[PDB]
């Protein structure tokens, strides 16, 4: 009869014939990942092509129902998701050119091998050949050689490709009623039509700047401490008044500072909380790691894993004969099939990863009752944040003592908490200026604020102004320094990590307040708390049915992303860093004072 | 009295093939002795929910006829085979009356009704103009008209096929795995009741 009833019947027809096709595609992808064989690759490609063609035909059928005559929020949300053109609005020649550009950038990044001139008999790939050198070397010129050579080869190859990529993506976005590709990426957080819970695409940049202005004092103190330690490690290169050299941050791009924990440790003589030897002594299998994670999730009140999870998941490396992707991944295959693909070792990192991926599985299981096209996170941040909170809770000394992995007479003094908080800062706080600067630079490139001849002069200017990292030697416009990173070269959004980081500690404060923890936030464990699990599950069950603002209201009681829980998490570290930086100078100068 | 001629419950529960929920099989059971304790004491059934009568006194009471309705549905749709429920199965496939006396027996059939490629032999009615009456069977395959346009026989835009296949894989979740449902309907009519329970000695 009415347009709304027509859309509801069409959506029923879609969800029914799309859940099975998605299950076939996902099952083929699983069979490829657990068994890398050419026929499995062909089956995966065929299933993916069928899925994409079916989505194209359903989108083409879906556009015929106008949005303004539908009042039900869920029906409108599913129709909005289905009616997106994507790259389909663009011409076939330009679409094929864009796909070719994406594929060739993927091949250049994945198969890029660079080694020293005059010694070309063997060369090192990015993973793990260059990663180990960046993470473990203590030599200035070796790191400088690796960094400059990789940005020389990769940037000089990728610069014309990126110049074509920005124009094509802007063309697609303006054809799709967006201002630029940056607006297209920011449209994930767009909420329209809900009274009071509305969120605009333009509000995201303002909120990110507003949060980052409060991030900046903690990052300045952390940067000053890291600068002093790196000055100790490398005597003459680093200046007391200037920025950090780019190739000394412990990673290839500066994404994480977690590889500097050995150099920048506050109290090296004091022990760490490594529990690897304890699990090795007690013969903990990977099955026991996942069972302990399951015990943690049943302790907080969430449902336990399905029979299909235990039967169908691959929690151990299969062998030499059978090839598999080693990356830990939680798979929501469809029709109630939830699996974890992880090559689990007996390490703390794998145990925390198991908690993180089982958190992803719990999030996927919670919204299984929702319609098919609304089975996602409310935004890109929540899905990763719900795993990171489990990683946070499991890594606490109280949880380790509770599960028996740590001695009950282990002394938790302030020095161990300080060094643990510094490691969490190097991983978590250090990625925030890099993430914000990269996304702001990409948004300004898409918006046209930066002309093509001034991309790098602005970029280093942004990096000095925001990240406090200086280039070792000047780079001209023949370089394409941003595109050496995996996410930007392969067309991925990067603001998800910033939003994930803020949502992580907002959720952590909400659950810890729910769990009646009375101490510091970093010492909080959410086990044994049914009410915290209920508060989490209220948001978890919604999926993409409700706006992310309403979901955040459901958990923390706020309608917007907030920065105060993160600063409250690192308050002991903030006071300690402020005390330790009395002799040194907090803050940096954007001039070329260390080296250029 | 020495008793023989037990009711043929083997040809309903232990059938090699079950019917689809749109075309659910109805078998009228008459002129025999119905031993219901064999069904109740089995551990193979996940749901044995009896509405309007209790399983303990079934082996004593006597009924004119027993109607065994047999079909296959999903795991999450077993809840809808009850009086007063709402869903695709209740509205469009199999509708139970509110004043229903009988038992709904359901068990998991992932072993038999699921194959590695996918078992698509079981179909369900997804759209109908109106809800079904109690104990009605609709096996019509006429194109559903969701929009003003005359469908005219062709499956195009706003016109959908009402019978949609089901996908059964052995690796599916428990809420998507096939469940064989047998609904026994007990009625007493003015004719002499012939389906009586066995008299114990
Ligand atoms: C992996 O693929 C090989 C080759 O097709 C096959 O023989 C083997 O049984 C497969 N193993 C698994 C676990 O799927
Ligand atoms: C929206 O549609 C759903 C069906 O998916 C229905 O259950 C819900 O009640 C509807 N909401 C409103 C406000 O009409
Ligand atoms: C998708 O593209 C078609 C064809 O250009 C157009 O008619 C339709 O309005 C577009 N829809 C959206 C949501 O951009
Ligand atoms: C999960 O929990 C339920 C109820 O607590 C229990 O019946 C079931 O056996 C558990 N799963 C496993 C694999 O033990
Ligand atoms: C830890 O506590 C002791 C006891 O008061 C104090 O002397 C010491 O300075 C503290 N260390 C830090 C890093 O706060
Ligand atoms: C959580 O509950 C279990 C079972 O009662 C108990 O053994 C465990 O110690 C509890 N956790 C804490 C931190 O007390
Ligand atoms: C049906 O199959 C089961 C499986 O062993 C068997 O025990 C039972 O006797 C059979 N017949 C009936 C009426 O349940």
């Amino acid at each position: 009869s009415t347009i709304e009833e027509q859309a509801k019947t069409f959506l029923d027809k879609f969800n029914h014939e799309a859940e099975d096709l998605f299950y076939q595609s996902s099952l083929a992808s699983w069979n490829y990942n657990t068994n890398i064989t050419e026929e499995n690759v062909q089956n995966m490609n065929n299933a993916g092509d069928k899925w994409s063609a079916f989505l194209k035909e359903q989108s083409t059928l879906a556009q015929m129902y106008p949005l303004q005559e539908i009042q039900n929020l869920t029906v409108k949300l599913q129709l909005q998701a289905l009616q997106q053109n994507g790259s389909s609005v663009l011409s076939e020649d330009k679409s094929k050119r864009l796909n070719t550009i994406l594929n060739t950038m993927s091949t250049i990044y994945s198969t890029g091998k660079v080694c020293n001139p005059d010694n070309p008999q063997e060369c090192l790939l990015l993973e793990p050949g260059l990663n180990e050198i960046m993470a473990n070397s203590l030599d200035y010129n070796e790191r400088l050689w690796a960094w400059e050579s990789w940005r020389s080869e990769v940037g000089k190859q990728l610069r014309p490709l990126y110049e074509e990529y920005v124009v094509l993506k802007n063309e697609m976005a303006r054809a799709n009623h967006y201002e630029d590709y940056g607006d297209y990426w920011r449209g994930d957080y767009e909420v329209n039509g809900v009274d009071g819970y509305d969120y605009s695409r333009g509000q995201l940049i303002e909120d990110v700047e507003h949060t980052f202005e409060e991030i900046k004092p903690l990052y300045e103190h952390l940067h000053a401490y890291v600068r002093a330690k790196l000055m100790n490690a490398y005597p003459s290169y680093i200046s007391p008044i200037g920025c950090l050299p780019a190739h000394l941050l412990g990673d290839m791009w500066g994404r994480f500072w977690t590889n500097l924990y050995s150099l920048t440790v506050p109290f090296g003589q004091k022990p760490n909380i490594d529990v690897t030897d304890a699990m090795v002594d007690q013969a903990w299998d990977a099955q026991r790691i996942f069972k302990e994670a399951e015990k943690f999730f049943v302790s907080v009140g969430l449902p336990n894993m399905t029979q299909g999870f235990w039967e169908n998941s691959m929690l151990t490396d299969p062998g030499n004969v059978q090839k598999a992707v080693c990356h830990p991944t939680a798979w929501d295959l469809g029709k109630g099939d939830f699996r974890i693909l992880m090559c689990t070792k007996v390490t703390m990192d794998d145990f925390l990863t198991a908690h993180h991926e089982m958190g992803h599985i719990q999030y996927d299981m919670a919204y299984a009752a929702q319609p098919f096209l609304l089975r996602n996170g409310a935004n890109e941040g929540f899905h990763e944040a719900v795993g990171e909170i489990m990683s946070l809770s499991a890594a606490t000394p109280k949880h380790l003592k509770s599960i028996g992995l740590l001695s009950p007479d282990f002394q938790e003094d302030n020095e161990t908490e300080i060094n643990f908080l510094l490691k969490q800062a190097l991983t978590i706080v250090g990625t925030l200026p890099f993430t914000y600067m990269l996304e702001k630079w990409r948004w300004m490139v898409f918006k046209g604020e930066i002309p093509k001849d001034q991309w790098m002069k602005k970029w280093w200017e942004m990096k000095r102004e925001i990240v406090g990292v200086v280039e070792p030697v000047p780079h001209d416009e023949t370089y394409c320094d941003p595109a050496s990173l995996f996410h930007v070269s392969n067309d991925y959004s990067f603001i998800r990590y910033y939003t994930r980081t803020l949502y992580q500690f907002q959720f952590q404060e909400a659950l810890c307040q729910a769990a009646k923890h009375e101490g510091p936030l970093h010492k909080c464990d959410i086990s044994n708390s049914t009410e915290a699990g209920q508060k989490l599950f209220n948001m978890l069950r919604l999926g993409k049915s409700e706006p992310w603002t309403l979901a955040l209201e459901n958990v923390v009681g706020a309608k917007n992303m907030n920065v105060r829980p993160l600063l409250n998490y690192f308050e002991p570290l903030f006071t300690w860093l402020k005390d330790q930086n009395k002799n040194s100078f907090v803050g940096w100068s954007t001039d070329w004072s260390p080296y250029a | 009295p020495n008793i023989t001629n037990l009711c043929p419950f083997g040809e309903v529960f232990n059938a090699t093939r079950f019917a689809s929920v749109y075309a659910w099989n109805r078998k009228r059971i008459s002129n025999c002795v119905a031993d219901y304790s064999v069904l109740y004491n089995s551990a193979s059934f996940s749901t044995f929910k009896c509405y309007g009568v209790s399983p303990t006194k079934l082996n004593d009471l006597c009924f004119t006829n027993v109607y065994a309705d047999s079909f296959v549905i999903r795991g999450d749709e077993v809840r809808q085979i009850a009086p007063g429920q709402t869903g695709k199965i209740a509205d469009y496939n199999y509708k139970l009356p509110d004043d229903f006396t009988g038992c709904v027996i359901a068990w998991n059939s992932n072993n038999l009704d699921s194959k590695v490629g996918g078992n698509y032999n079981y179909r369900y009615r997804l759209f109908r103009k109106s809800n079904l009456k109690p104990f009605e069977r609709d096996i019509s395959t006429e194109i559903y008209q969701a929009g003003s346009t005359p469908c005219n026989g062709v499956q195009g835009f706003n016109c959908y096929f009402p019978l949609q296949s089901y996908g059964f894989q052995p690796t599916n979740g428990v809420g998507y795995q096939p469940y064989r449902v047998v609904v026994l309907s007990f009625e007493l009519l003015h004719a002499p009741a012939t389906v009586c329970g066995p008299k114990k000695s």
